[PDB]
């Protein structure tokens, strides 16, 4: 009951019904295969009562991490998909539900501070646009830190985590863009939002923090224009 | 271990080892540990994210009680070799009215290709007393 | 099933923007440029944001008349400045002549002019959601200005003048109607649930409009609705 | 989900990979078959926090018990194997681990009382050498009441009982000796040691004693030289 790729150890939602491939010879890139193809298990988020949620930006989260992060910040062009596995370790006495959703071209927004003519420029800071490996917390999860409502987020590729039912979720995301290749540093293709729809609840004498865990595997990566 | 006692009667050995872990906590407990192997010539990983890099296995308490880790290409020949660290990946999740502290047991053994040569006499039995 | 197509949902040319060539008041410089925003009016801004990616050809129509509704046979010039060209600085500017800069000469008395613009983007499709930054300009301290803006979506400009040496005393009102055609879309989105504020940025306010209406209790459906 | 031999009711480790048989016609014994072949369920040991362990001596434990015990103390020669089944009844809220190990020719030792030139004869009493049916408690389980370390006891035939995993263990032991037949009263062929490696732990309001239970079936017994 386990599977291993490249000395890394550890149902499936296939986004838009297409399996990520390589681009053809047209329409000489470097293909690292299992060197950069492995399981990156990033840090663990403690999920609490009264927690709003978290989000990531996927070409961004691995920019500082490991071998994939080396190639990313040095090759000029980038293409790849991802296989993303979100696990939650809880007990039969905890209850709650998580909505794991993959938002293509997820663009964070800023909120105007209540009373003001609101014409001046407001803008999300660089921490919210590129949260890095640590992810970022929703201040307003109901609108997804954008204008779109949460209740319709199910139109994106998603999966439910219901603690009484399965505790794991796996989403495979093909490369989606308007260009065959793009910049890994500047452009963020999508992001995960893990949103506790139904809040977390338990009884006294149990574990308060429930450890949501995120593990992401690049798929069919290819690079171009290697600098120093 | 029996391997560690039986390789102290020989001068040189080479081969692979395997190290099995077994979790004795309660059936209701869950969590994850990160079991990482560090090849020779490297120091002990400072933080988990440094250990998350190659040659690790993330191990879930709920799913499996036991897990195994193989150690390649060991040799002593000479005159820092290898390090296995166990990291907390998440946290130790527990329901009510169940113990919050558990134990892990480490087993180890040689594998098929392990070999020994040049038998010598062990230093553990010295025992200067002449009455024995 | 045909009336629900995305081809049919984006059809039926609507009013994109209105523009006024002013010869009358303190201004007395007849001409205007116009950006071709396509998102100008808030209501079509939603329907386009339904998808992430769009590829379409546009058909523009120019309805023009005076303050009072009259059509006394002037001549106008409809100058389409494609992306990456300069813009007329004045009515007699040398850029009104050129070439490679398509023009339409039409008298008001005529039927409205009609032209089609192909798909001009460098990429394979338009995108109104672009995450990340267009350029490397960066040592920013904190300057977040250009986040989310994409250069690839700029379609042209229209410049209109009255084709007169001397200053006319007439103000011309031009309505622009665009018809999207041959449209493909990718990666559906949810509809905007909040009120738009800035034109180019998806910013909302801190008073959050509820998605649905309200009612008395979760049980009774009696008064108003819910 | 049960099995019966000789009006006695109630995975498997086969010791040294050999199934116990009878000796050949050489190299007239009496074979009782199902009369003495049955399940002897001896008493129950309450396992506690801070319990060291227990051990038995198998030709010895049945000497006073039942029909096998009659033939044992009256025939002069003895040969047989054993099928030994150790069960533990616990709850999903208890935790712990037991090491069940079969030690051939297990020879108890005595400990010298701290300060002394230690030349005088010290010797285990008859209670420790022949514990009988009640078994005997390890005073020092770490050395197995001998010189050998516990951590290497896994070289003997053994099995683990991990409460979160299976609660039962079964070991089949063939007859092992340097002679074809031997004395059931004087000589003890092997013994079981049930050693709580990981201690027992639970929370307030649960059952303190967890009942380890031992059930042993003679296999292919044969006897010689019947006295009065």
């Amino acid at each position: 009951a386990q599977l291993t790729v490249g000395n890394s150890t550890i149902n499936i939602v296939l986004s838009y019904g297409e399996w990520p491939g390589y681009c053809p010879s047209t329409d000489k890139p470097t293909r690292p295969d299992v060197s950069v193809n492995r399981f990156y298990t990033l840090s663990t988020k403690s999920w609490k009562t009264e927690s709003t949620g978290w989000y990531w930006k996927f070409p961004d989260v691995l920019n500082d991490t490991g071998v994939f992060g080396q190639n990313a910040q040095f090759h000029y062009l980038y293409r790849s998909g991802f296989c993303m596995h979100v696990q939650c370790n809880a007990s039969k006495f905890h209850q709650g539900a998580l909505l794991v959703v993959v938002i293509p071209e997820f663009v964070v927004a800023a909120s105007s501070p209540a009373t003001k003519p609101n014409g001046q420029g407001l803008y999300p800071d660089f921490a919210h646009t590129n949260p890095g490996k640590e992810g970022q917390v929703f201040r307003d999860p109901y609108v997804l830190d954008a204008g779109i409502p949460l209740s319709q987020a199910l139109v994106f590729p998603h999966q439910w985590i219901n603690l009484r039912t399965n505790n794991c979720a796996t989403i495979i995301m093909p490369y989606v863009n308007a260009l065959p290749f793009d910049s890994a540093l500047n452009h963020s293709n999508f992001g995960l939002a893990v949103i506790p729809i139904s809040p977390l609840k338990y009884c006294n004498g149990a574990t308060t923090e429930v450890p949501i865990t995120l593990t992401i595997a690049p798929l069919n990566s290819e690079f171009s224009g290697l600098r120093q | 271990t029996m391997v560690g006692q039986i390789c102290r009667y020989y001068t040189q050995w080479s081969g692979s080892l395997k190290v099995t872990f077994m979790f004795t906590g309660s059936f209701m407990a869950t969590g994850k540990m990160l079991i990482a192997y560090t090849p020779p010539g490297s120091a002990q990983p400072t933080t988990r994210e440094a250990a998350m890099l190659g040659t690790h296995i993330v191990w879930d308490f709920g799913l499996q009680s036991s897990v195994t880790l193989v150690i390649p290409w060991i040799s002593n020949t000479h005159f820092a070799t290898g390090i296995v660290t166990i990291w907390y990946q998440t946290n130790f999740v527990v329901p009510p009215d169940t113990p919050s502290e558990a134990n892990i047991i480490a087993l180890g053994a040689a594998q098929e290709n392990f070999t020994l040569k040049l038998c010598k006499d062990t230093d553990e039995i010295r025992q200067t007393a002449e009455y024995q | 099933v045909n009336e629900a197509s995305v081809e049919h949902f984006y059809s039926r040319a609507g009013l994109v923007g209105v523009v006024e060539v002013k010869d009358s008041g303190t201004s007395q410089d007849g001409y205007t440029v116009w950006p071709i925003d396509v998102m100008g009016f808030v209501q079509q801004r939603r329907k386009l944001e339904l998808s992430t990616y769009m590829r379409f050809d546009a058909e523009f129509t120019f309805v023009s008349n005076l303050n009072d509704s009259t059509t006394p046979g002037m001549l106008l010039q409809y100058m389409y400045v494609p992306p990456g060209a300069p813009k007329p600085d004045g009515r007699k500017s040398y850029q009104w002549q050129t070439a490679t800069n398509p023009s339409i000469f039409a008298k008001l008395s005529d039927p409205p002019p009609q032209v089609s613009v192909p798909f001009m983007s460098p990429a394979s499709a338009y995108q109104w959601f672009y995450d990340g930054y267009p350029t490397f300009g960066e040592h920013k301290q904190a300057t977040n200005l250009q986040y989310g803006q994409c250069p690839n979506n700029m379609m042209g400009h229209f410049a209109i003048r009255t084709v007169s040496e001397s200053t006319t005393g007439k103000n011309v009102h031009v309505r622009v109607y665009m018809r999207i055609k041959h449209v493909r879309a990718w990666v559906p989105r949810p509809f905007r649930s909040q009120a738009y504020m800035v034109k180019n940025y998806p910013t909302y306010s801190q008073t959050i409009s509820n998605t649905a209406a309200d009612r008395a209790s979760i049980t009774t459906t009696d008064y108003e609705g819910g």
